[PDB]
RNA sequence: CGUCGUCAGCUCGUGCCGUGAGGUGUUGGGUUAAGUCCCGCAACGAGCGCAACCCCCGCCGUUAGUUGCCAGCGGUUCGGCCGGGCACUCUAACGGGACUGCCCGCGAAAGCGGGAGGAAGGAGGGGACGACGUCUGGUCAGCAUGGCCCUUACGGCCUGGGCGACACACGUGCUACAAUGCCCACUACAAAGCGAUGCCACCCGGCAACGGGGAGCUAAUCGCAAAAAGGUGGGCCCAGUUCGGAUUGGGGUCUGCAACCCGACCCCAUGAAGCCGGAAUCGCUAGUAAUCGCGGAUCAGCCAUGCCGCGGUGAAUACG
């Protein structure tokens, strides 16, 4: 059990926070706990948009919200009637009365997280573990990139012992403190355990 | 020192007589890093050099260093069977570094309740050739020499 | 008239302004002697004025905050020599091989974890 | 080396349910928990049961015992 | 005369907030006070890195708010045009007391 | 020492203050 | 950490002492940084994400 | 997450060798902190790791100046206090600077030795950062989770007791055994932090802890605050001591609904072992060790001598 999350250890560089506003110590706490209930419901519910990630800002009772996806549409509802009703959760949780943008993402197949989630999917629905990994490394490298990596837990195949699976291309360079290298996890439960999935996407550098 | 040959640090020069033998002195003095205390303790013991004496301090504590100077020193030596001490010279460098210590170790074993009291009287009795200082001195050479059957052990 | 050089040691800066005249050095207002009470070390502080002969030639005006007493007593001896050279510039000729213009670097070693301070690693029992 | 302030505590349970007794007269035990409490004067000649934490152990209050507290007098531990 | 703090967990998130308040204003009123640093308030955070026992490692965080001054010359009315609700910064707190 | 609650270093260290260490 | 304990956060607590922080998050009692009401291993997992503005890795 | 281990390694693609497991490359010579680089070579390249990119510290410059300063003048209740000024310190944001670039020598090359210039020189000093993997390592008591198991209860509430028991044994520490010291008085130098129902200047009561009163501060402009070791003067005079503060008696303050079990603190008294520690064993190679104090997290208060961090003073030694 070594190396530290490769975002956490960029947010200085090349990768900023999902929450960029300032408090003092009174506030913070509040405004922290806050988005944690935010995402709460998002992620409970916007999973079949492709919740992509939750961007938080603020100003003074104002909030950004810039929620982005694969599939923008799911998000909206018919026409527009859930896009209603979620921005009504907005208040429901927290009256703030703020905006709740909505932001497709180019090719979710650079979106770590995402690769991370489909992995993590087809794991669920009993899929073969060793070539779902080879396959997502492909297409996640195929649509671009310089690099990719994925790795599933273990009690690969619903195997009594577990074991870690890999598969990786191009370059993925860790200890380069400037790559710019997604990265994304997806708890995929199952029946007889939990299996960690974890996706790395090079692209960039300087 | 598995690498290079560790290079002797060089330190300034005295503050008054400017010898750097004599910070080293200082250093060796010194304890808990109170190079002031050390320092002091020193001077005022060059003093009662000036008094009880008649010839400069320095000259007196050249003296004494010279005396201590051990030129044979026994080392241990593991062969087929136990542990051989193995008589040889002492270079230059450990014959000082020897000496500055042994000199405030016997210093401080002495009675007189000053520090200060304490070195000066050491130097002296060092620089006449007499002292725990020279003894120990001697003790390695007795030492040393006395086990010269080994002697072909070199190094 | 004037002449001026900073100086700074192991975390403290100095002020140094040298003007012809006696000698009189007054660090913080007082007198060198008074702000240094018997410490041994001081002395050193004006060891760049004697590496050129003057010493006898400017009095100096200087100011100090930051660390501790040595610190500031080496932070003179760079500030002296500092000020000295543009005063001069031909005294950096004789300044070098004694160094006198060399800011020394060494600080305090940041206190690691795990370790006692840095490097004073705790100890362990029967390993 | 005590110490209170001002206000030597003591818990109403039995202050008022033992000062009670006294306007008519002795009773045969008055268990407790509330060790905490100050013995104070108008008890010396009561028995209070202070428990333990397992047991209700009786204690016959006496004058020189009034300064100290209730569980000093009802140890909680057994010892070898 | 314009104390203006500026207070962010950004060095550009102010130092762009505050280069607003700069140069609108100078195009409006005296050269103003410039804008000025202040000392950063740091808040470090040590945390034994794996969860039970393992006390020997850590990893440390730093919270560190920075500060900025400015201060305009000259409570100028042309000045507080351009500078009435023409910013830009998303994570800052401005607090006014010219 | 540092040990004596009722000396200059042993009010420092436990810090603390009282007659042997007051505050001016 | 059983919902039975995480009730505390109920006013009524009888007297002001017996009340406790918790993780806001996983509801851990120990070694609960205040600044963020999260437990020192939960501040670690946000912190690495984003969660936590401004919160960076300190390094001297 | 720990660990081997910041160790100098672990591999892949294609080609080549072998029936094959595999081998070559990655071996060799030179070199380096390093699979770092150079040369050679049936291999030619690539990936993970090393290095670099990030942070802090050394020097310098610009932008800003309620930090600072008679640098320089005027006034001064002579406090940088008032005016004034961005010079210097500094605060914090950006940029410069070092590359074996240059000089001599050795060398095939890399690079090594030495020199100047330079704040800094050959990875300038310290961080973050820890490969394929190993230990069926650690943690289901942080959390998540397959399975099993209890469901008037293996669930829930409360009061009380326990986690603080002791004939003993070990680990990690603290204070110390003293004169390079202990005590009192006076006096001087720091860095990094923290502060609203909080830091609390200052005044008075109390030996005091603390209390009553109450100014300022959203904190480079107020407070915690005294830095300590140091300097100067004086006391002690070698003694279980004016060393050392255990233990115990007594009085009291403060937090808290409540300090018996089981809080810290102050004052009087008591004043223990301990005269430098067997066999054996631990840390540290430079501002490091040693030594001196300061802040913080958690926190009502606190059993912190612990932990994380900050600066003062400042060594010895390395043949090998
Ligand atoms: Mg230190
Ligand atoms: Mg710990
Ligand atoms: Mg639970
Ligand atoms: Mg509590
Ligand atoms: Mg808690
Ligand atoms: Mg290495
Ligand atoms: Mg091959
Ligand atoms: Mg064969
Ligand atoms: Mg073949
Ligand atoms: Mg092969
Ligand atoms: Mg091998
Ligand atoms: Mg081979
Ligand atoms: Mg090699
Ligand atoms: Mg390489
Ligand atoms: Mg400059
Ligand atoms: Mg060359
Ligand atoms: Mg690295
Ligand atoms: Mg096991
Ligand atoms: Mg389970
Ligand atoms: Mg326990
Ligand atoms: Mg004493
Ligand atoms: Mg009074
Ligand atoms: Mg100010
Ligand atoms: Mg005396
Ligand atoms: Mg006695
Ligand atoms: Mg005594
Ligand atoms: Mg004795
Ligand atoms: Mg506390
Ligand atoms: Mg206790
Ligand atoms: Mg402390
Ligand atoms: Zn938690």
């Amino acid at each position: 059990g070594n190396k530290i999350h490769p975002i956490g250890f960029r947010l200085g560089i090349t990768r900023d926070w999902e929450s960029r506003w300032y408090a003092g110590k009174k506030q913070y706490r509040h405004l922290l706990l806050e988005d944690q209930r935010i995402r709460g419901l998002l992620e409970k519910e916007l999973y079949s948009a492709g919740l992509a990630r939750v961007d938080i800002e603020r100003a003074a009772d104002n909030v950004a919200v810039t929620v982005h996806v694969a599939k923008p549409g799911v998000v909206i509802g018919r026409g527009g009637e859930r896009i209603r009703v979620l921005r009504e959760e907005l208040a429901k949780l927290t009256g703030k009365n703020v905006a709740l943008n909505v932001q497709e993402v180019q090719n979710p197949n650079l979106s770590a997280p995402l690769v991370a989630q489909r992995v993590a999917e087809q794991i669920e629905r009993r899929f073969a573990v060793r070539r779902a990994i080879k396959q997502a490394v492909q297409r996640v490298m195929e649509s671009g990139a310089k690099g990719a990596k994925v790795i599933v837990s273990g009690r690969i195949g619903g195997a009594e012992q577990a074991r870690t699976e890999w598969a990786a291309q191009g370059r993925v360079p860790l200890h380069t403190l400037r790559a710019n290298i997604d990265y994304g996890f997806a708890l995929a439960r199952t029946t007889y355990g939990v299996l960690g999935v974890k996706a790395y996407i090079f692209l960039g550098e300087v | 020192a598995r690498r290079r040959r560790a290079e002797v640090r060089q330190l300034q020069p005295d503050l008054v007589y400017g010898d750097v033998l004599v910070t080293a002195f200082i250093n060796k003095i010194m304890r808990d890093g109170k190079k002031n205390l050390a320092a002091r303790i020193f001077y005022d013991a060059c003093k009662i050099i000036q008094e009880k004496t008649g010839q400069e301090p320095l000259k007196v504590f050249k003296q004494a260093v010279e005396n201590v100077k051990p030129r044979m020193e026994v080392r241990s030596r593991r062969v087929g069977g136990a542990n051989y001490q193995v008589p040889m010279e002492v270079s230059p460098r450990r014959q000082q570094s020897l000496a500055l210590r042994w000199l405030v170790q016997a210093a401080n074993q002495r009675p007189e309740r000053r520090a200060a009291v304490r070195i000066a009287h050491e130097l002296m009795d060092a620089a006449e050739g007499k002292g725990g200082a020279v003894k120990k001195k001697e003790d390695v050479e007795r030492m040393a020499e006395a086990n010269r059957a080994y002697a072909h052990y070199r190094w | 008239e004037q002449y001026y050089g900073t100086g700074r040691r192991k975390e403290a800066v100095a002020r140094v302004f040298l003007r012809p005249g006696n000698g009189k050095v007054t660090v913080n207002g007082q007198d060198f002697n008074e702000y240094f009470q018997g410490l041994v070390r001081a002395v050193a502080a004006l060891e760049p004025l004697r590496a050129v002969d003057a010493l006898g030639r400017f009095d100096a005006y200087i100011t100090v905050r930051g660390g501790g007493k040595s610190g500031q007593i080496d932070a003179i001896k760079l500030g002296i020599a500092r000020a000295l050279v543009q005063y001069n510039p031909d005294y950096r000729a004789k300044l070098k091989p004694l160094g006198f213009l060399t800011r020394d670097a060494r600080v305090v070693e940041r206190k690691k974890y795990g370790k006692h301070k840095a490097r004073r690693a705790p100890q362990y029992s029967k390993r | 080396p005590r110490s209170l302030k001002k206000g030597v505590f003591v818990d109403d349970h039995l202050l008022e349910k033992v000062l009670e007794l006294n306007a008519k007269g002795e009773k045969r035990l008055i268990k407790t928990w509330s060790r905490r409490s100050t013995i104070v004067p108008e008890m010396v000649g009561h028995t209070i049961a202070v428990y333990n934490g397992k047991q209700h152990v009786p204690v016959y209050i006496t004058e020189n015992m009034v300064g100290h507290k209730l569980g000093e007098f009802a140890p909680t531990r057994t010892y070898r | 005369k314009i104390r203006i703090k500026l207070r962010g967990f950004d060095h550009k998130t102010l130092d762009a907030s505050a280069q607003k308040i700069v140069e609108a204003a100078r195009r409006s009123g005296a050269q103003v006070s410039g804008p000025i640093p202040l000392p950063t308030r740091v808040r470090r955070f040590t945390v034994i890195r794996g969860p039970f026992k393992h006390k020997d490692s850590r990893e440390h965080f730093e919270l560190r708010t920075h500060n900025r001054l400015v201060d305009i010359i000259n409570p100028n009315r042309k000045t507080i045009e351009q500078l009435m609700t023409l910013d830009l910064p998303t994570g800052v707190e401005i607090e006014i007391k010219t | 020492g540092k040990g004596d609650r009722r000396t200059r270093r042993g009010k420092i260290w436990r810090g603390t203050y009282g007659k042997y260490r007051p505050r001016k | 950490a059983r919902k039975a304990l995480i009730e505390k956060a109920k006013r009524t607590p009888k007297f002001k002492v017996r009340a406790y922080t918790r993780c806001v998050r996983c509801g851990r009692a120990r070694s609960v940084y205040r600044f963020f009401g999260l437990c020192r291993i939960c501040l670690r997992e946000l912190a690495h994400k984003g969660q936590l503005p401004g919160v960076r890795k300190a390094s001297w």
